[PDB]
This record gives structure tokens, sequence and C-alpha cells, in this order.
């Protein structure tokens, strides 16, 4: 049974082809689809898609949605694969977790468009794609399994090119020391409040975030004698004992 | 000082309630000695006619050797009703419910009227004893057959403690009057009269047999036939004195049966001879003194625990064999006399007997060692090891309580065929001091093994297997074809435990050269024949010695024992020892000059890369940075003698070819702040160091490689260098800042994101910080535990053939293999590779997780871990796995001095992998105790155990890589692997991806992609496990128990999806296995589902 | 069926991420009334749950606070409430706390926490206020939950000041007072006519308050404005098929007449 092709919560079953293994004669990689929203600049007119192909990157999604565009007259404005986490190495950001700035869903690649009419045209096209794959398994709409997976994951013993990472960390240090000296100068230049309140600061401290986090992390001589109520309590002591 | 006696009372409640099986059988032996009471006399009738009288009967007479021919048997062949006594085991209350069977002691000493003053010569009184036995068993068999209780009994002629001089009458019961649900073998024994002759014949310097080589064995045997009644008088009077004896000796017999020391005999070639009443005798002898001034060793003021401790202290600090032995007389102080009789000795002057002459010199030697070893593990106040000292029967296996084994098969043919089938002695003077053929070959073979090895082994034990003290009613003797002879042994166990520092030393040294060739050089040249000669040395000494051509597969201990066997005791017998060579080609043999002739205890490859590393060290210190080097420290597996290739130059194909070296600069407070910026500054320093390296010394070459063995830091590279001596080193910069950066990242992270960043910091600590003291400690200790690098290398190849290295880490495998070394109790340290490896697997099959931590201190023999740190380690273990209920995600707990947390290396491994390891260990020890060691046994121990658990892929890269990894493939020619050996560096360094394998890290990537659906494994030592061509690799996968069937579709299922219903989904297993092969499209060849 | 402790831990080993299994193991001790042992097992569970599943960590914290509300007392309720607000989202802890406090029938903490939490997360939302207003009308505090409009308008910014009178008019038409609810709705129809949702849902809430004469006046009084074709089809069908569910002849006439003008 393949005619079951759409789930309860708007999920659009998207099957594709698989290539030829030398011993395998089938070939059902399954994806989901939605159309979700939020007013921020990374979730408006967007789509989930679940159960990703390995190294789903920008270029074969480019060619696949171009194939659908030239196939069944859908319009599409693709730009980038938003929040592509397939391996699981970019959840917690250590650099933002302990930095001054450059601060701030499992196998669900998100993808948004420019035109909501374009993403609705691809939505209707994809629902018809799901049911045409359900009807026939041989006149498929297709993302063929094109492989830049090889181009990024059979060559990983490569020496990273020396001049490239030279200029890369050259630019990284050249912006890091700039924003660092800017932050420290902003710290110990002069801080008056809205009213008159000069802020106490260290001799060689570096960040308002630093003094903020240390003020977050920083969240006797009585006498048993000498008073006449204490001679009252000690006469009570010296008559009870 | 509190809970060991609670353990003692646990042993008491384990051993007790003997009444249900002492009362009924004391009633049954009461009926039995009533039957012996109504057995009447049988007067003097001649020997030559009782031959014919017993001829056509079923009772053919047993005999001591040889059969008494009537030319001199003019003895009084009487029979009288003897004296009954119910003594010993069931009268002094030392009965363990063993499923093998406790013994019994019923005494029938001979009456006064059937001997003479000079009856004690030429063992025809023992012939009298044997025919006495023959009539008693004939009379008893017809009486019990007319009393019709033969339906469950069977009588048998045995030997009293494996001695042919003393046969006994043992009764074994089988399936109202039957006793078969527990201990067997109720035996009766006759003895000699109490006091007959003045003690000159009782002295161990007697021989009245014909032409004086004395007979101390025989005048001890007849004296032990007679005078073991004063000793139980002594036992009973100390029993009436005080009470701790019964529990002290059930403890003693318990420990001695765990050590394999029963009181049969070690003169006949078996481990034993020492036993429970000997233990009683030495406790009560140390009662009234023990010192040289008879200072009281043992008071009953302290109970059995300190009685036992004082006993083991006296036996370990007071020699008996060669210098000093105990003296005591039962009729009465006890002291310590000064010399030794070259045999286990203690003198009892009221008997003139030598009670410890039932076992031999090597058996006493190994028992004094066991005294010292259990004393060492008993006197310590650190931990509690009562189950380590008692409750593990070490006697179960041969190669576990011993270190290696030889089996001499001697096909001598016949007793007459001796003179051309074996080169040993054949004399009156040897048959007068040795009972039989196995006895003289046993004493000769232990003396020639002792003289052949000397300072080459710790201890030798000889044990003839196929021996049995069992011969039937109808038969006169053990009438048994014992595989090429008719003597009571099949073949000779030669079990060796070795001083491991002189196994593969290829020259043993006799005395030097005087002109007058004295007797020591004489007996050296006689014992060594044509082979040994006198040589010069670099010192210039002229000394007697012999060359031992060391091979890899063969330890030279087997060659020297092969010559010491085939030169002296036989000239055509053969030696069986195939286990050592059976795994030594399972070791990988590197492409080194004369590497077959190199030992396995040679470390010249590791020293070669250490020399290359040191010249690199000098050329990286003699240059100028903007921030100087504080220290570099190698941390590599080769720098701690662990890597599976014994590291040959240019050997790229091993994935741990690149050793890793941490390097740290001085504490400059100028550093970048955030973590990506600081690791990029470390890359900047590595850019500068390789820039000046290629500037000045271009004979080294280098490149950069990203590392992702720490999670979530995207910009951490390592500097890899290729050294023109032919090696490859990773360099990782450490700073003083990364530790506090990770700690404050931990502090300011979101509170539901804490333990993952804690896991990142734990991986950092394991990779950078504690790894240095790890490799320092065990590299320092490997030169004291010399078999460590071979046992870890064979363990790691076993673990990759059984496919676990994709989850477990190599330091954890290293810690599991150091565990039997730094704590080998109750055993020895392993002087051989097999003993090490099966000690590892026996321990980890024993080992649990729920109530079992693993504390070890990697210390030198004889800085340790004290009580406070021990309790802190156990307490954080305790709260750790009461927070963790059963080991849901934390399985092992390996805690050292260098990591009292213990969770550093055990983290990350899945529960199926850990349970698979423990199950494989239990399967291996099951196979060991069932099938025995064999070539197919070892091949089954290195079978893949592929199990067809859901997934098999078969992978072959387009080239073979064993000539490139440098392990030679046992070829007939070395130029065949030399012209394919990669003794050149590749110029464009990108080609190492196709000169190596991608399988381990691609299985890593796929595992972290499918972390909650299926766990994957790949053979990461490619043709080390993959046959001979060097190409076969597998990919396997165990599916989770969650995905047994279709599940309700969600967004957090996060798996490979197939809606088989509108609500239910399952894997597209063919599509994802196809995508695995699609990623490995050039790597994959074959695939099998299920 | 789950009976023994090894069976329970076998369920949790073979199933790590189903709150069905997790609250089965919790509800076993809840039903055996060894609920302090369930408290220490809960301290096991919150730190042995996988941390990726936000909904399931909501499940385990909701279940722990369900324990502390069903049998606990306020001095530990505030403790686990503070720990829940620290670990996970304070606002959803507040909403589940308010629902569960009125389920366990404790006004003496419920009204005070309604006040404090509508103060807290009511300057960026509306539901923490309107749950309080609906609760007060359900427990007979009509004018008290009508006086909440000034509190809502000074708590929130300008952006959903339409939405506060929207929602309080929702609950006033639910079970408050209809003509006083229209006296709230007059600010909606005076502020914004060009939001076409408010008119339609206001006459639909007029239908569900069912004052039929003013239904027959309100539908007949919308139509004189600038009505586009989708809005015409909406209002037209919601009158005509409702009359399907004295006037029907005139709106059958207006089915054709207002096609022209």
């Amino acid at each position: 049974i393949e005619d079951i092709s759409a789930m309860k919560n708007g999920f659009i079953v998207v099957p594709f082809k698989l290539p030829d293994h030398k011993a395998l004669p089938a070939s059902l990689h399954f994806m989901f689809a939605k159309r979700h929203q939020s007013s921020n600049s990374n979730e408006s007119d967007c789509l989930f898609l679940v159960n990703l192909p390995l190294l789903s990157n920008i270029e074969h999604m480019k060619k696949f949605v171009g194939q659908l565009c030239g196939k069944y007259d859908t319009v599409s404005h693709v730009e980038e694969l938003l929040y592509n986490d397939e391996f699981g190495l970019h959840e917690v950001d250590l650099s933002a977790l302990t930095s001054d700035l450059m601060s701030s869903p499992r196998n669900t690649a998100l993808l948004k468009f420019v035109d909501a009419a374009s993403i609705n045209n691809c939505w209707n096209a994809l629902k018809k794609y799901s049911n045409l794959h359900a009807k026939h398994p041989n006149e498929l709409f297709e993302w063929t399994y094109t492989t830049p997976s090889f181009t990024t994951f059979v060559n990983f013993y490569k020496p990273l090119d020396i001049d490239y990472l030279k200029e890369d960390i050259h630019t990284h240090m050249a912006i890091f020391e700039q924003r660092e000296a800017q932050a420290q100068e902003d710290v110990q230049s002069s801080i008056v409040d809205e009213d008159g309140f000069t802020l106490v600061v260290g001799k060689n401290t570096k960040s308002l975030n630093s003094i903020r986090k240390k003020i977050l992390n920083k969240n006797k001589k009585a006498k048993k004698d000498f008073y006449r109520f204490q001679v009252r309590e000690r006469k009570k002591q010296e008559i009870n004992q | 000082s509190n809970i060991f006696k609670l353990q003692i009372d646990e042993l008491l409640e384990q051993v007790k309630l003997k009444q249900k099986h002492v009362l009924k059988v004391e009633k049954f032996l009461h009926k039995l000695y009533d039957i012996l009471q109504e057995i009447p006399d049988w007067e003097e009738k001649s020997l030559a006619e009782v031959d014919s009288f017993f001829k056509n009967k079923i009772v053919s007479v047993p005999f001591v050797d040889p059969k008494p021919i009537p030319q001199n048997t003019n003895y009084k062949f009487n029979y009288k009703k003897p004296d009954i006594s119910l003594i010993g085991s069931f009268a002094l209350k030392a009965g363990i419910y063993q499923p093998n069977g406790s013994s019994i002691d019923t005494l029938l000493t001979m009456p006064k009227e059937l001997f003479e003053k000079k009856d004690f010569l030429n063992f025809r009184c023992l012939h009298k004893r044997s025919v006495y036995l023959a009539y008693l068993t004939h009379h008893l068999l017809i009486l019990l057959k007319k009393d019709k209780l033969d339906s469950f009994l069977q009588l048998e002629y045995s030997y009293f403690d494996n001695d042919p001089l003393l046969p006994i009458l043992r009764i074994s019961c089988s399936k109202d009057y039957n006793f078969y649900k527990t201990r067997f073998s109720i035996n009766l024994l006759i003895g000699f009269p109490y006091k007959v002759f003045e003690p000159k014949k009782l002295l161990p310097n007697r021989n009245c047999i014909r032409i004086l080589p004395a007979t101390p064995l025989y005048n001890f045997s007849v004296l032990s036939s007679s005078t073991h009644e004063n000793y139980l008088k002594y036992l009973y009077k100390t029993k009436k004195q005080t009470e701790s004896f019964v529990e002290a000796t059930v403890l003693g017999r318990l420990w001695l049966q765990q050590r394999g020391f029963s009181s049969n005999m070690s003169h006949s070639g078996s481990l034993g001879g020492f036993g429970t009443f000997e233990f009683t005798i030495l406790m009560a002898a140390l009662l009234n003194g023990g010192g040289i001034n008879s200072n009281k060793i043992l008071l009953h003021g302290f109970s059995s625990y300190q009685l036992f401790k004082g006993v083991i202290k006296y036996l370990a600090t007071m020699d008996l064999c060669h210098d000093g032995h105990l003296q005591f007389h039962s009729n009465p102080a006890s002291k310590y006399i000064d010399e030794g009789f070259q045999t286990p000795t203690l003198f009892d002057k009221s008997t003139k007997v030598n009670i410890l002459t039932k076992m031999t010199v090597s058996s006493y030697q190994i028992l004094k060692e066991y005294a010292g070893e259990t004393l060492r593990m008993l006197n310590n106040v650190v931990q509690d090891q009562f189950s380590n000292i008692f409750l593990t029967n070490i006697s179960r296996f041969d190669n576990l309580k011993y270190d290696l084994c030889y089996d001499v098969q001697l096909p001598l043919g016949k007793y007459n065929n001796l003179e051309t089938s074996l080169a040993a002695t054949f004399g009156s003077m040897e048959r007068v001091k040795f009972i039989t053929l196995e006895n003289f070959l046993a004493h000769k073979i232990t003396n020639v093994a002792r003289y052949a090895l000397g300072d080459r082994i710790k201890y030798i034990q000889i044990e003839m297997v196929g021996q049995k003290s069992d011969f039937p009613i109808t038969k006169r003797k053990v009438y048994s074809n014992t595989g090429g002879n008719h003597f009571n042994f099949d073949f000779v166990r030669v079990k060796l435990i070795v001083n491991p520092s002189e196994c593969d030393k290829l020259v043993t040294k006799g005395p030097a050269h005087s002109e007058t060739m004295s007797t020591e050089a004489a007996v050296f040249k006689n014992f060594w024949g044509i082979k040994s000669s006198l040589r010069r040395f670099k010192d210039g000494s002229i000394t007697h010695c012999c060359v031992w051509s060391t091979s890899s597969s063969e330890p030279i201990i087997s060659s020297i024992v092969n010559f010491a066997l085939q030169k002296h005791v036989s000239k055509k017998a053969q030696i069986s020892n195939e286990t050592i060579k059976k795994f030594h080609n399972f070791l990988p043999l590197p492409n080194l000059p004369s590497s077959a002739k190199t030992s396995v205890l040679n470390l010249s490859s590791f020293f070669n890369l250490k020399k290359s590393f040191d010249d690199l060290y000098k050329i990286i210190f003699q240059m100028k940075l903007p921030l100087s080097v504080k220290s570099i420290l190698p941390v590599g597996s080769a720098f701690r003698y662990t890597s599976l290739c014994q590291p040959v130059p240019f050997a790229y194909s091993d994935p741990d070819f690149f050793q890793d070296v941490i390097l740290e600069f001085e504490t400059s407070p100028k550093w970048p702040d955030e973590i990506t910026s600081l690791e990029k500054a470390k890359t900047a320093f590595l850019l500068k160091i390789q820039e000046e390296l290629s500037a000045n010394s271009s004979t080294y070459r280098s490149f950069f490689s990203r590392d992702e063995s720490i999670p979530y830091n995207l910009e951490i590279v390592t500097l890899n260098i290729l050294t023109p001596e032919g090696y490859g080193f990773k360099f990782r910069v450490l700073t003083e800042r990364d530790e506090i950066l990770y700690l404050r990242a931990i502090a300011n992270a979101r509170n539901e994101l804490k333990p993952e960043l804690e896991a990142t910091f734990l991986k950092f600590t394991a990779k950078y910080l504690a790894s240095v003291r790890h490799t320092r400690t065990l590299e320092n200790i490997s030169h004291s535990y010399q078999f460590y690098s071979p046992v870890v290398r064979l363990f790691k190849r076993w673990l990759d053939t059984h496919l676990l290295l994709g989850h477990i880490t190599d330091e954890l495998a290293e810690l599991i293999a150091i565990k039997p070394f730094v704590d080998p109790a109750p055993y020895f340290i392993p002087g051989s590779l097999e003993n090490g490896f099966l000690k590892v697997l026996k321990f980890i099959s024993q080992w649990n997780w729920k109530d079992d931590p693993l504390i070890l201190d990697l210390v030198k023999p004889e800085e340790r871990l004290t009580l406070a740190q021990y309790k802190g380690i156990q307490m954080n273990f305790t709260n750790l796995r009461n927070s963790d209920p059963n080991g849901t995600h934390l399985q092992f707990f390996v805690a050292s001095k260098n990591d009292p947390s213990g969770i550093l290396y055990s983290s990350g491994i899945p529960l199926p992998i850990a349970t698979r390891l423990t199950a494989l260990a239990k399967v291996a020890v099951n196979l060991l105790q069932t099938h025995g060691l064999n070539q197919q046994t070892i091949n089954l121990l290195f079978t893949p155990g592929l199990k067809d658990y859901d997934f098999v892929v078969d992978l072959r890269t387009p080239i073979g890589l064993k000539s490139s990894c440098g392990i030679l493939s046992a070829t007939e020619f070395k130029n065949i692997t030399n012209d394919q050996a990669p003794s050149n560096f590749p110029e464009n360094l990108n080609d190492l991806s196709e000169k190596m394998d991608p399988t381990y890290q691609l299985v890593k990537y796929l595992n972290l992609k499918y972390k909650n659906s299926l766990i994957l494994s790949s053979r990461k030592y490619i043709g080390v496990n993959g046959g001979e061509k060097g190409d076969k690799n597998v990919i396997t996968g165990l599916i989770k128990p969650l995905f047994k069937g279709a599940h309700k579709f969600r967004v957090n299922l996060d798996c490979n999806v197939k809606p088989v219903d509108d609500e239910n989904v399952i894997l597209n297993k063919e599509a994802i296995f196809h995508e695995i092969a699609a990623f490995g499209n050039d790597m994959v060849i074959n695939f099998e589902t299920d | 069926a789950p009976e023994s402790v090894a069976d329970f831990e076998r369920l949790l080993i073979g199933n790590p991420n189903s709150s069905v299994v997790w609250m089965n193991y919790m509800a076993f001790q809840l039903q055996l009334s060894e609920i302090e042992k369930a408290r220490e097992l809960a301290e096991r569970a919150l730190k042995t749950i996988n941390f990726r599943e936000e909904a399931e960590k909501l499940n385990i914290w909701i279940a722990m606070l369900n324990l502390e509300n069903t049998f606990g007392t306020e001095e530990t309720l505030e403790e686990v409430f503070s720990r829940a607000c620290q670990y996970m989202d304070s606002y959803t802890i507040h909403t589940k706390l308010l629902g569960i406090y009125e389920i366990s029938e404790k006004f003496d903490k419920a009204a005070e926490l309604f006040k404090a939490t509508a103060k807290k997360f009511g300057g960026e939302k509306v539901s923490i206020w309107v749950s309080w207003g609906d609760f007060l009308i359900s427990h007979n505090e009509e004018q008290e939950a009508r006086t909440i409009l000034g509190n809502a308008l000074k708590a929130l910014p300008k952006r959903n000041h339409i939405e506060v009178v929207r929602k309080f008019a929702q609950l006033e038409f639910a079970k408050g007072d209809p003509e006083r609810g229209r006296s709230l709705f007059e600010g909606l129809v005076a502020d914004a006519p060009k939001r076409i949702d408010l008119w339609n849902v206001y006459v639909d809430q007029e239908v569900k308050a069912k004052d039929k004469k003013k239904v027959e006046d309100l539908f007949e009084r919308i139509i004189t404005k600038k009505i586009t074709r989708k809005q015409a089809k909406f209002f037209f069908n919601k009158w005509l098929q409702f009359e399907e569910s004295k006037t029907i002849e005139y709106v059958k006439a207006k089915a054709t007449e207002y096609v022209a003008s």
C-alpha cells in the first residue's frame, strides 16, 4: 500500500529514488513537509523537512527545486538550508557561551522562501507529488541522489590549505583584537549613570559582561560579657548551675 | 578489625549442619565395624598356596612392587581381629559439604602377634599387609553379598594418599540404607603397631635392602602407617585444652583446597602432599613454642584469624627445606634447628619422623611462596579481600594458577623397552629410593629442570596426568595401557611459572674458566653436551654459556626445556606446547630486520620512534618563538607501549600511526578570551612553528589537520609532522586558559544544558590533562611489569576482532589490562602472554558492575592508595551509582590514583557494547573450563562472533595495506613485502586518504547520526583482523529495543521514517543501508541484511 | 503488565523517552502511596531523562509538581516551584501551577499566584490575565474580573490592547453579561473597523450568547459598510445556513438585492 501519502498533522510524505548498490536490486527514502510561521526573520513562510539525506546541502536542493520548477510550473525562491543539523555538532555554542559578542529540532532541515505564493505553489505541487508517487512508482518527481557528500567526506584527510587558513585566522584575529580593545576602552573610559553614579571598575578588567557575570557569581565581634543584662543572664546561669 | 570475623561466621554457616550426614553414616559405619567385629580369624597358611587359593577366586591379590616370589617369603602370614578406632575427619569435625567428597578415618592397626623385631625390611610386611587386605576384602565381599547391600555400594582397592606402599579399601555409594546425595568414598585403612623397634630403622638414614642408599621415604611410610596415633592423642589433648582448632583447620583445609594442596603426595608427580592434619600438627607444634628459644608463636588468647595469621607468618618467615626446620617431640618443647635436608622437613623426635616428607621440594617451595603471597595480601589494612583470598578456587585451571605448560609424551613401550626408549638411569640405587618408573622420572625431571633453568624461572611444578589411585577388585595392579606404556600416568605436565625478566635472555651462564676444570664446569659440560662452550664477552670474561637462538613465536624457555628433555630422560619422546605459538602469530609481526628472530619482549621499535621524537624535541627547543615552549610531552600509545603495530617507520596504514604530543608554552597572560579565538591562536602558533620548520629543517615535512575528538569546538587543528627517520607526530597546544574557559562555560551555560558541556569537559580532561599522568604512570610501570605491552596488544586485537573499539577507548582497554597486573592476587604476576590474557578474561568474566567498582593503584611491587583516598573513591562510586540505578548509561568504574572520579574513560560506551563484552568474557571462560586449550579453541576464541545481528557489510578498499602498515605476512621472502613497503613519503600529502581507511571515522559519523536507533561497529585494524591480503573490513549494527516495530509518528522520533499506518512508522532499512553503501560506494563491495 | 521493580527498570532501559512509561513508573508509587520514595525516584528521573526533548522534560516536571501538589505542602511546593522556574520555563510552570492549584482546590495560593504571575508574564502576553478573569467569573467575581481591563492595558504595551478587550469580551460573552459585554465590544468597534475578524467573531459570540432579537439586528446592521466579496460570503453564509439551522424572506431578498447595491 502506497496510496497512504499524507499524515494527520499536515505531513507530506515525500519519497525519492536511490542509486544502484552492486548487490541491491525498494529505494524509499521518506521525508516529511509542512508550512510554518513566525514573525522573526528565520521562521516566516518556512518548511520543516524531516529524515534528511546525508549531507543535504545547498546545491542539490537548488537543483531539486529547479527540477520541480521546470517540471510542474511552480515558482520558488530558495536561498539557504536553515538550521541544517544532521550530525549534531552545533547545538550548544561554546564561543557564544563564554564570549563578549557573536552571541546567540533534530534532523529537521528548515527552509524558507521569499514569496508565500511561491511556497504555497510548491506546497500544492508537493502534495500532488506525494500522491503521484502514491499512484505510480515509475514516473517520479525526483531528487536524484547527487553527491557532494563525497566532496566533503571522502577527502577529509586533506591538509587544510595553508595560505587560506593563514588569511582566515589573520582576519579573525584582526577583528577580534579590534572589538576587544573597543570593549575594554568602553569599560574603563568613563561610566556615569543617568544620574550621578560613577561605576567602580578594576585596574585591568575588560568587559561589562565580565563585571556583570562576576557580580552575578557573587550573589562576629559580639561579646559574651560587658553588659548588665549579660550579668542578669550569667547570674541566672550561676544560680541554675 | 571488625567485619572479617563476620565473614568468618559466614563461612561457618556455609560449612555447618553436618548432623544430617554424620549421624546416619556413623550409624552405618557402626553396622560396618560390627560386621568387622564378627569377621573372625584366618590363621597362618602358606603364601605359595594362597596364591592358588586366591587364583580362581575373583580376588586376585594386589601387591606392592614387586610381587613376593616365595624364595624368601618366610614371614608369619597371619590374620587376627585388629583394633578398631573411629578417628580423624569425622571425629575432629572438619567436614565441608564438597560435591566431590569428604574423606573418613577408620583405623585398623595390626595386632601384636603377627610380626617380629626385624619385620621392617624389604616390604614383605607390606606384602603381608596386601594379602591381609586381600582376605579382608574377600571375606567382606561374601559377607556383604549375603547381606545383599551390594545394590548401591562398590568397594575398591585404592592407595592411601597415592602411595603404592599403602593400599586402602574405599567404598563408593550410588543410587533406607543408601547414602548418595552428598560426599563419597568412605575408606578403611589398616596400620602397624604402636611402638616396636628402637628408632634407628625409624630414622630417615636406613636401608637394609641389598647392595647404603637410604630409604627415608619408606621408613617414613611405615612409620606413618604406625605412629599417627600419638598425633591424634596430641590433637585431642589440645582439643580438650581449647577450641579454636576446628574452625582454624576448616579454614586451613578450605584455603589449601583452593590452592590445590591436598594431602596425597607430590613425590608421585602431582601438586599436593600438604594437608589438613599437617596444618593441625604445625598449629599445635607452634602452641608450646616455635621460636629458637621456644618462644610461644601461638596462644589461644586470639581466635582463628590471628592463629591463621601467625601460622602463615611462621611458615613464610621460617624455612623448612634448605636452612632450618621445626623440631618438636610429642612426649616437650619445640624449636628451630639450623640446616635443611634438601626436602620439606620438620622433625618430631618422639617418633623420629619427618611429617612433611609426603610432598617434594618444589611443592614446599611453591607453598612457602603462597604463604608469603597471602601474607602480603592479608597483613594490609587498606582494603578487604576475603573473597580474593578464600572464595575463589584457583585450582580450577592449569594455565591460570600456573604461567605456561608443557606436556611431555613419552612412548617408552615396555619396562624392558626402557633401555632403548629412554636415556634415564636404571639401577638398584634408584629403585631403592624411588617407588616406580614415574617416581624416578619425576625426581630426575625436576632436578634437571631445576638445574637447566635455575635463574630462569620462578618455580617449577611437575605433575604426571593420567595418574589414578584406582584399580579394581579383580585386578592385581593398575593394569592400564597408558598410551605407550603400562605405568600409572599418561603424560607429564611440566608447569612453569617464570621470573619474567629473564625469559628471552639468550645466554645462560655457567662458571668461568680456570685451567683446572673443576667439578662445576665439568657437570655443566656434561649436562649441556656439544652445545655449550666457553666464550669471551665485552667485559672480557671467559665463561661457560650457550647461545639460545630466540624466535618470535617460540620463547627460548621451550627450546631449553626441549633439550633438557630430549637429552637426558629420553631420546625420542616429544613435547606438546602449541598455545604460545598459536597466539604468537595472532600477534602482528612488524617488518623489522630479523623480526622473526626478535623476541616479543623487545621494544626496539618504540625506542626507535623515541629517538626520532628526541631529535625532533631538540630541533623544536633550539629555535625561537614569540612565546617560548614551556614543555612538550608525548602522550602517544607508542610512547606508552600499547599500539597494535609495533611501530615500523613509514607505516601510514595504521590509524594510530600519528602519535600525539601535547605542547604548552609558558603562562603568558596575553591570550584571547573566547574559546574559538584561543584555539585559533593556538593554530597561529602551530602555523608559526611549521613555517620555521619548513624554513630551517626542510627534511621534516608537515601539514595541518582538523580534530573533532572534542565536541563543539569547530576551530581546533593539530599539527602533523613527518620525520625523515620515518614517523608521524600530532601536536596539540595546551594552555593554562582552556581549563578555566571550560569551567566558566560550564558555569554560565543554561541549566538544562549542563551535563552535555560537562561531557565535553570530561572528554577534554581525558584527552589533554589526565592523559599525561596516565601515560607517565603506566609507561613507568611497564618496565616493572614486562609482559604488559604483549598482553595489551593481544587484548586489543582480540577486542577489535570482536568489534568493540568503535565504542570503547584504548586507555580504557589499557586500564582493564593493567588490572590483573597491579592487583594479581591471589595469583602471580603473569610471566607469560597466555597467563596474562586468560587472567584478564577470567577477571572480567568474574567482574560485576552494580556492586563492583574497580580501584587500582599503578604502583611498583613489594605513592600507593591509602585508606582515606580509597574511601573517597568508594564513596563517590556509591553516590554515583545510587544516582545511577543499574548502569543505564554508566557501565564501568575504573578509578586510579590519577583519577579518583573514575568516570573519565568509562563514559560514552553503550550498554549493549558493555554487556556484550561481559557476555563474551563469560562465554570465553565457559569455553576454557569446558573444552580445554587447543588450536581450534584459540581460533574459536578469535572467531568474529558476527552473530548476524541485523547487519553485515563487507568492505574492501582498492588496495591491500599490510605491506604498507608494516606488519609482514609470514612470507617466504622479505623482498616480496619490501618492494611494496612504503619506504618513502608520498609527496602530495592528500593521498593518505586512499593509502589509509575511512571506515572507523565514517562509522563514527554514522553512529552519531543514528545515536538512538542503531549502534554500529567496524574493524578498525583493517587486515590485522581482515585476513592476509589486508583488505577485509566489516560494518555491523545492533538496532535499539525501542524500534522493534512501528511507532506513533511524532517530531521527536528523529529516525528513519516509513509510515506503514497513518499513525505508525518504521525504518526504511533497505534505504538507509543503501545510503550507507552509497556513502561508501567505492569502499563497499558486499552487503547482507540480517 | 508492569509488576516488579526489575520489570519497571527493564521498561525504562528499553524505553528511554516515553512519558507514558515514565509516569507509569511514577504512578506505581503514587498508587502504592509510597510517594516520598516516588520523590527520590523523581530526583532520579529528572536527572536521568534525556535533555533534548523539551515536551518530555515538561512532562517530567509537570509530573513532579503534580506529586507535590497532590500530597505535598506549600513550603516544599514553593521550593520545587522555584527549582522548576530555575530549570525550565517559569511561565509554563506558572500556568500548570495555576491549573493544578485550582484542580487541587486551594484558592489561598491560587488567587495570589494568579496576581503575581499575571503581573510577571502579562506585559508580553494576555493569557495569564484572561485565565484569571475566566476563573474569577467562574467563581462569581463578575465585576472584579471586569475591573481587570485597566490592569491589562497598563501591563501590556500598545500592540495587543485590541487583544485584551478582545479576550475579556470573549469570556464576558462566554458566561459574564451580554449587554455589558457589548459595552466592552464598543471599544473594539470604535477603535478598529478594518480588522475583519472582530466583527465576525463578535456576532458569532452574539450567536453563542443567543439573544435572538439583537442577533436579527446585529447581522442586519453590519451590512451597510464597505463589504468585499469574501466578507460578504462569510457573513451571508453564517446568517443563511444558521437560519437553515419573518426574516428568511427578507434575507432571501437581500441575497439578490445587495448584489446590485
